[PDB]
């Protein structure tokens, strides 16, 4: 949980996230984009109704319910297969 | 019915419609109201269609502009602490216009 | 060329072969670089000199 430098009074919508794609995402793939979602059948090109923003502010405040607190959340992808490694932990070098 | 009505009621007496045994097409939702804010929470405004639910509640009232982004879950002010508040779970829409 | 969950993997054998055009007789590939672009490609172009 980060809400000492994701929040500050008067509130912070710097943070965006996506709730309009036209299909899926497939894994670790990034789609940054600003295209206003189609609606019925109008090419239209802008905001207001049937043409929205993709993506919506993320903003945070102080003062949110813990399920709307801005938690800050890094991942850590592995690759566990048969390759030259690179990273490794204590290492000792007992001769062959 | 709930969105060809001429006298939406205030939002101090929000009028609330269960709205059961139906299949809620959102055709009929999109052709009659040219959005300002179709907002939603728990599903998504384009996934609608393909999910089968128990009971729908359709609370209408007209309100002000700023009120319009005033009404959502964890909000305050004059309207989301005396007059209507959205619980912070909510898996629903608004739409206003 | 490839870019299967990004890892750009480039494959070559270098041989002064017959000449005409493709050979008939096999021949091996092997890979030489293998990269991890992490990227969206669609479209392909190659260059002059
Ligand atoms: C990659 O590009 C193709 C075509 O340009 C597009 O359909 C696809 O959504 C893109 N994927 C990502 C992850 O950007
Ligand atoms: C009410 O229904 C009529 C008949 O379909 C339609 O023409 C009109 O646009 C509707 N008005 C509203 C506000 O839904």
């Amino acid at each position: 949980n980060s809400n000492k430098l994701d929040s500050k009074h008067s509130g912070n919508y710097d943070y965006w996230y996506r709730l309009f794609r036209k299909s899926k995402l497939k894994p670790f793939e990034r789609d940054i984009s600003t295209e206003i979602y189609q609606a019925g059948n109008k090419p239209c090109k802008g905001k207001g109704p049937n043409c929205y923003f993709p993506l919506q502010s993320y903003g945070f405040r102080p003062t949110y319910g813990v399920g709307h607190q801005p938690y800050r959340v890094v991942v850590l992808s592995f690759e566990l297969l048969h390759a030259p490694a690179t990273v490794c932990g204590p290492k000792k070098s007992t001769n062959l | 019915e709930v969105f060809n009505a001429t006298r939406f009621a205030s939002v101090y007496a929000w009028n609330r419609k269960r709205i059961s045994n139906c299949v809620a097409d959102y055709s009929v939702l999109y052709n009659f109201a040219p959005f300002f804010a179709f907002k939603c929470y728990g599903v998504s405004p384009t996934k609608l269609n393909d999910l089968c639910f128990t009971n729908v509640y359709a609370d209408s009232f007209v309100i002000k502009g700023n009120e319009v982004s005033q009404i959502a879950p964890g909000q305050t002010g004059n309207i989301a602490d005396y007059n209507y508040k959205l619980p912070d779970d909510f898996t629903g829409c608004v739409i206003a216009w | 060329f490839k870019n299967i969950d990004g890892y750009f993997k480039i494959y070559s054998k270098h041989t002064p072969i017959i000449g005409r055009d493709f050979p008939q007789g096999f021949s091996a590939l092997e890979p030489l670089v293998d990269l991890p672009i992490g990227i969206n490609i669609t479209r392909f172009q190659t260059l002059l000199a």
